[PDB]
């Protein structure tokens, strides 16, 4: 049995210059999880790290969304949201959370199906 | 007078066992089950699954030698050598029929000898959150991609030169709810006065050294373990693992398989190493009907 | 001063991007600096510098945070530290690329600046540590011999202060310890030694600056994969030690994988600390290979 | 190259009650060499550890020569000996010394030739 399942949600259709929250859930409390990230992959581009944050809180951000995306955790909630102001075409792609469990052995990673965020 | 408070219909107690005053917890009736603390905890980690196994059980946790109220092994750390007191306490409760281990962390390294060389004497075996120390364990990671490991504890503790002890000492809560609270995924179950507790009696002196000196024979453990390993286990065996952050995950079960003909393993969800406090509900009902079953 | 500087080099200071950074230079010629590691300062190199200053003009600077330099103003990672140590060196070396040799994580503080700047860097010396990426994953928190040689990256790299906790009122201690536990030959490492190293680190900046650099380690893992994608073309040595404490094969095994003009050496009986442990056999060698051809 | 060569010296033939003392020199400083141990096989059987000395001054023994047999360690000669009293023909076998040099990623095992006991 998967020992974490994700759901994403909160994408969708934006124009240049709009803003959005992306959200994760976790079938396991968010504390559980060592380090927890949003990833993303555009058509044509690679997948690409955008945020992770870690249980300390501690975040690091790709450099192409630096002041515009933020990550954050909400332990009463058992979310992580993504915010992402000031976007533009190129922010165009499907979000993926992605949840990192440490064991003693090494980390496992579990993902979500991703959301669709389109920007026009 | 006692570090832990005793569960009602509890008895605290001592044995002394080939010279080494054991302390222990004892209460229930019917066949002897012992459970088996480890690093950092005492026989009070199990208080809340004790009750429980009363209602069918003679329910006995012993604090591990030189940690809770027990005196220091006379002989020494290594796997073998506690073992041996670990079996004749519990064999002088049920001389005659054969007993449940559930044991816990070093609760293992302490037990293994034990169980792989009187088979006959354990029923069923229940192991958590821990390797059994083999060559395996040298396949764990110093450092990985989610930061600082949960196993670098291990060269920490045997480093020579009372490393661990000096850097430790005067900073023993400190030191503990670190690394008790990054090996749980649940750190909300460890209260102030829960943390006090453990610091409290693992500061003691001739305890913060015992502690490792567990670490500093894992070695000697290990080329033990390699010789006695020829011999599989036999009686029915249940592994439980946190599947959280700070857990054992899949590498319990798996290193089992090696060990027991007859295994079956759990991976808990959300819970991290120490799984009796943080996932009391999921784990004592494993670990009851686990024990219950055709009885 | 905290270390005696040889007779004809100077101590000196340079501002880069805000941050006052130390070091010790000498000699004529054509430009090498080297990177010291961690537990020590410029002054595990003032074997090597008179050496070297009969051909070059030697910098050996203190990294951010350590000896006397003064800590980062944008952080830990090596991209970020490789910034501050490239402008220095190119003050000195405006027109003409320079030599550069590193040891323990003065590879991580360079490398970022290696692989970007390969015009700026001649030849190049790495020793006794490995370049940040997933294959330090791959270290032993564990081993058949004991206590493993790595699980400090983990002590350090732990949250909440743990390692300035722990270490705090035993800087003296730790240190000794950490520096024999990873040398072969403890002699060398005297007690006036050991207590100019003390000294220095225990600086309440400088014992937190040098558990920043793990703290960043992850952080450089990250950016070393991208940078990793243009492989080094200048002349590469690796140095390592196949004693107890060093970093044996591994050093030269994994250059392979970063540089195409790559030779290395396992020196015996030799630990991590190579300029002080076997500072004959490791200044010859590293000398004829700044010499070559010129 | 060999990062250490291992050179023995003494064995023989005993009679039972007797004793021996075994030699092993190291090329490099014996303080490079993380653990220096003895071990021996006997025709027909595994081979065995006999003792291990660390550098730290710990040693070890197996159980059938512990109490008869003593590692020690001269930094001086950079010689590690085996001293080998109230021999039996149960120590009948080739003597391997045996330096372990533990690197960053792992130990290096290293052999010497050997030496044959008899004890007869």
């Amino acid at each position: 049995m998967a020992q974490v399942k994700l759901q994403e949600s909160g994408g969708g259709l934006v124009q240049p210059g709009g803003s959005l929250r992306l959200s994760c859930a976790s079938s396991v409390p968010i504390f559980a999880i060592t380090v927890m990230g949003w990833y993303r992959q555009a058509p044509g581009k690679q997948r690409e790290l955008v945020a992770g944050i870690k249980r300390s809180g501690d975040t690091n951000y790709a450099d192409s969304v630096k002041g515009r995306f933020t990550i954050s955790r909400d332990d009463a909630k058992n979310t992580v949201f993504l915010q992402m102001n000031s976007l533009t075409t190129e922010d165009t792609a499907v979000y993926y959370c992605n949840a990192q469990i440490l064991s003693w052995m090494g980390g496992t990673d579990y993902w979500g199906q991703g959301t669709q965020v389109t920007v026009s | 007078a006692e570090e832990f408070p005793v569960p009602n219909g509890f008895e605290s107690a001592y044995r002394e066992v080939d010279g080494v005053k054991l302390h222990y917890v004892k209460g229930g009736q019917g066949p002897l089950v012992m459970l088996v603390h480890g690093f950092g905890q005492t026989w009070y980690e199990w208080h809340q699954l004790m009750p429980e196994l009363a209602k069918r059980f003679t329910v006995i946790a012993p604090d591990l030698p030189g940690l809770g109220q027990s005196e220091p092994p006379k002989t020494g750390y290594s796997g073998e050598q506690v073992a041996v007191y670990l079996h004749k306490l519990a064999r002088q409760f049920s001389p005659d029929r054969p007993f449940d281990l559930v044991a816990h962390d070093i609760g293992i390294w302490n037990t293994y000898p034990m169980v792989v060389k009187n088979q006959a004497d354990i029923a069923r075996l229940v192991y958590m959150e821990a390797p059994i120390p083999d060559a395996r364990i040298y396949r764990f990671p110093a450092f990985t991609a989610q930061g600082e490991s949960l196993v670098w504890h291990f060269s920490f503790f045997a480093a020579d030169d009372r490393l661990a002890e000096t850097l430790i000492a005067g900073k023993e809560r400190f030191f503990l709810e670190h690394f008790i609270k990054s090996h749980a995924s649940n750190t909300e179950v460890f209260s102030e006065r829960l943390l006090d507790l453990y610091a409290r009696s693992y500061a003691k002196p001739h305890s913060l050294n015992a502690s490792f000196e567990y670490y500093r024979a894992l070695n000697e453990s290990v080329r033990q373990n390699a010789e006695l390993a020829k011999t599989r286990l036999q009686m029915p065996t249940m592994t439980l693992a946190g599947g959280g952050h700070g857990g054992m995950g899949t590498f319990q079960l798996e290193q089992m398989k090696a060990y027991a003909e007859d295994v079956e393993g759990h991976v808990l969800p959300g819970c991290g190493h120490w799984l009796p406090e943080e996932c009391a509900a999921p784990m004592n009902r494993l670990v009851i009907d686990f024990l219950s079953r055709g009885r």
